[PDB]
């Protein structure tokens, strides 16, 4: 069985959540390859298949429970099982599609929707962008009902898609961005819910060229300045690593150093 | 920025994908579907060299052509069927295979196709 780690919001905490999400960090990636003081996934070649996700077992106060499946690659969630039924993406690739038939293999409902689990595609069909959709404890724990009813007929297609922004905010973005697990964190502590602003969403949106542009760079300046915005909308640029470093918690593998 | 702009069945279609700030000869550009069904990954694919990469099912059909001077690249639909309805992105990553995996560094909005 692939790696699992365990969340629930029943009494969740910041130092609860915290913990959460270094051990999926921790199960993402083992940190021997680090340029710019931050930490690389695995590069897709030469990654054998059985270590190629985590499983992310979340919990709510109804005690129902979901499997999120994680691509270790880039922390993407491929999937998830909810009893006796497991439902995937649509992969986007040939050898991503083969890969995920190593996952919940004793279930015995698999299903692939017919839509990747891109924020574009989930957006149109949730009727919302992620700017309104409101995350923290509560919108968690409505999200993993509806993914534990959606089998029974008794979660709505925009819900579904809706409760996956919720969870792939929450987690893997999270776990990508200390920045973004930090506003998680407040969200926690002080028992708040609320769409993420434009410094969420221009990050989660840059994960990929922020990722290149670092691993690019051989001082650690950037050729060309990157673009984010501030909370209140503002843009600003971004010249060198610095200010990133306590921004990203890791990156995707680009080029080799 | 990527900007892609560009029929009854038989026919034939130009997409178009220009990228703005940035230019495209460094980057691993491919076209994709919406909803690709049984299939998967791009619909043509052009190195960073130049090879390219065309899915089975557009195979004789479908062209994918770089053209460093305006900066942008194009795709070449010809005999078009009913079942090659759907929307059509653009996406470019700069290091990797041919086809873009994501996540994607740049990424256009899509064109849609009847
Ligand atoms: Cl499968
Ligand atoms: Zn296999």
């Amino acid at each position: 069985q692939y790696p699992i780690i365990n969340f629930t919001t029943a009494g969740a905490t910041v130092q609860s959540y915290t913990n959460f999400i270094r051990a999926v960090r921790g199960r993402l990636t083992t940190g021997a390859d680090v340029r710019h003081e931050i930490p690389v996934l695995p590069n897709r070649v030469g990654l054998p298949i059985n270590q190629r996700f985590i499983l992310v077992e979340l919990s709510n106060h109804a005690e129902l429970s979901v499997t999120l499946a994680l691509d270790v690659t880039n922390a993407y969630v491929v999937g998830y099982r909810a009893g006796n039924s497991a439902y995937f993406f649509h992969p986007d690739n040939q050898e991503d599609a083969e890969a995920i038939t190593h996952l919940f293999t004793d279930v015995q409902n698999r299903y692939t929707f017919a839509f990747g689990g891109n924020y574009d595609r989930l957006e149109q069909l949730a009727g919302n962008l992620r700017e309104n959709i409101e995350l923290g404890n509560g919108p968690l724990e409505e999200a993993i009902s509806a993914l534990y009813y959606y089998s029974t007929g008794g979660t709505q297609l925009p819900t579904l898609a809706r409760s996956f922004i919720i969870c792939i905010q929450m987690i893997s973005e999270a776990a990508r961005f200390q920045y973004i697990e930090g506003e998680m964190r407040t969200r926690i502590r002080y028992n708040r819910r609320s769409a993420p602003d434009p410094s969420v969403i221009t990050l989660e949106n840059s994960w990929g060229r922020l990722s290149t542009a670092i691993q690019e760079s051989n001082q650690g300046a950037f050729a060309s300045p990157i673009q984010l915005q501030r909370r209140n909308g503002s843009k600003f640029s971004v010249y060198d690593v610095s200010i990133l470093i306590p921004i990203i918690a890791l990156m995707v593998y680009r080029c080799a150093p | 920025q990527l900007v892609e702009t560009g029929v009854q069945s038989g026919g034939s279609l130009r997409l178009s994908c220009a990228a703005s700030g940035f230019t495209l000869d460094n980057y691993n550009i491919g076209w994709f579907r919406q909803a690709p069904g049984k299939e998967y990954g791009g619909v043509s694919c052009i190195s960073s060299d130049g090879s390219t990469y065309y899915a089975d099912s557009v195979k004789g059909r479908f062209t994918i052509s770089r053209d460093n001077a305006k900066n942008t690249v194009y795709l070449q639909m010809n005999n078009l069927k009913p079942e090659d309805t759907d929307v059509y992105y653009c996406a470019a990553t700069k290091y990797g295979s041919s086809c873009p995996i994501r996540p994607y560094d740049y990424w256009g909005q899509g064109t849609q196709v009847t």
